[PDB]
């Protein structure tokens, strides 16, 4: 019963994550690039610093990873393998974390109320800062869920262990890349 | 409307995620304790004043010292948490959490929170600590630690029974108003 609860939370929070990144891209980002409003010269044309590679991270989870996790729904003891298979893709998070301080610093110094105004007009409960922290949260959450599965899976602990090893290495490498 | 960003920090398994779930849903999650608490916002009334309270969890980041501070900029108030039946989590308030929070956020108020209050008088818990030559953290230890780190309040609570739970978040808002 417990492993079914863990797998259900993995899938539900994955869907929520994809939805959140989608909302960030189609609101806060679309406003900068649409050419529909007025952007401060301090951030004009600097969307790649503000958002990093969050487009690429979204494409991976939307196009590939949520669909592959879904295929593991009735195979929770094997889901560690999903992370082994797509290990290379998670390297994008290293690039994302490295850039995060510059993003925050640029928004604070030159963005003014531009993104706050955008939030009000769309009635979003989450600020741009609340959205941009989510990849940092997500890449450190997968290891917790894999550890939980290890407490209640007899077979096959082997598959889970290899997956966990991957999802400890990725955030460690991202951590060690910070200046 | 006044907006408030509150970040919850502290050792693994001091019950950060439980604290947040129990508060926002008004019930301990007994059937299954979720691993994930997504960033939360809600209008709340405190002393006739309307406020929007934002809550961010940090569970899962305890081992990544350079990733953790990415959540800290523009925080209005911190809850630094330890479990009342884990002396190691209490010492880490001084060794780990206060130093990094104050380094990144020099002017931001801190509330020191002791969690799992329901276990302090639990026979089996006490006995297991005894086997390790330890005892639970009592109120005057909490007060002393808060004075050391310059916390504006020390508060004890239980996510399980909800005793003291609403008061923690009321006082976090009062630290900012
Ligand atoms: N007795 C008791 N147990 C609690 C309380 N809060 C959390 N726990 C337990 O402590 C463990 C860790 O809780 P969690 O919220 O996951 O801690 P986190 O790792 O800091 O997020 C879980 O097994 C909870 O059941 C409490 O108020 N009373």
């Amino acid at each position: 019963r417990k492993k079914e609860f863990i797998m259900a939370e993995l899938l539900q929070t994955e869907k929520a994550y994809v939805r959140d990144l989608h909302e960030c891209l189609e609101t806060y980002l679309w406003e900068m690039t649409s050419g529909v409003e007025e952007i401060p010269p301090g951030i004009l044309n600097k969307e790649h610093i503000i958002f990093g590679n969050i487009q690429e991270i979204y494409d991976f989870h939307n196009n590939i990873f949520l669909k592959e996790l879904e295929k593991y729904e009735q195979l929770p003891e094997d889901v560690g393998h999903c992370f082994v298979t797509w290990a290379d893709k998670f390297q994008m998070y290293v690039t994302y974390c490295k850039n995060k301080p510059d993003s925050n610093q640029l928004i604070l110094e030159h963005a003014g109320t531009f993104f706050d105004e955008i939030q009000q007009r769309h009635g979003l409960a989450n600020s741009i800062s609340s959205y941009l922290i989510k990849p940092v949260q997500r890449v450190t959450k997968y290891q917790l869920l894999l550890k939980e599965l290890l407490t209640c899976c007899e077979e096959g602990k082997g598959e889970l262990k290899d997956g966990l090893e991957v999802m400890l290495s990725v955030p460690k490498k991202a951590n060690d890349a910070m200046h | 409307m006044q907006a408030i960003k509150c970040v919850v920090v502290g050792d693994g398994a001091v019950g950060k995620t439980c604290l947040l779930i129990s508060y926002t849903t008004n019930a301990f999650p007994g059937e299954y304790i979720p691993t994930v608490f997504d960033n939360y916002s809600a209008n709340v009334m405190v002393d006739g004043k309307p406020v929007n309270l934002g809550l961010w969890d940090t569970a899962g980041q305890e081992d990544y010292d350079r990733l953790r501070p990415l959540s800290y900029p523009q925080t209005d108030v911190f809850l630094i948490c330890f479990s009342l039946v884990s002396p190691a989590s209490f010492e880490n308030v001084r060794a780990k959490w206060y130093p990094e929070v104050r380094h990144h956020c020099p002017n931001t108020p801190i509330i020191l929170v002791g969690t799992k209050l329901d276990l302090r008088d639990d026979k089996d818990t006490i006995e297991k600590l005894k086997e390790k030559k330890l005892t639970p953290i009592t109120y005057p230890q909490g007060l002393a630690m808060a004075k050391e780190i310059g916390a504006v309040k020390y508060l004890e609570c239980s996510a399980l029974t909800q005793r003291g739970l609403k008061t923690v978040f009321d006082e976090a808002i009062r630290a900012v108003l």
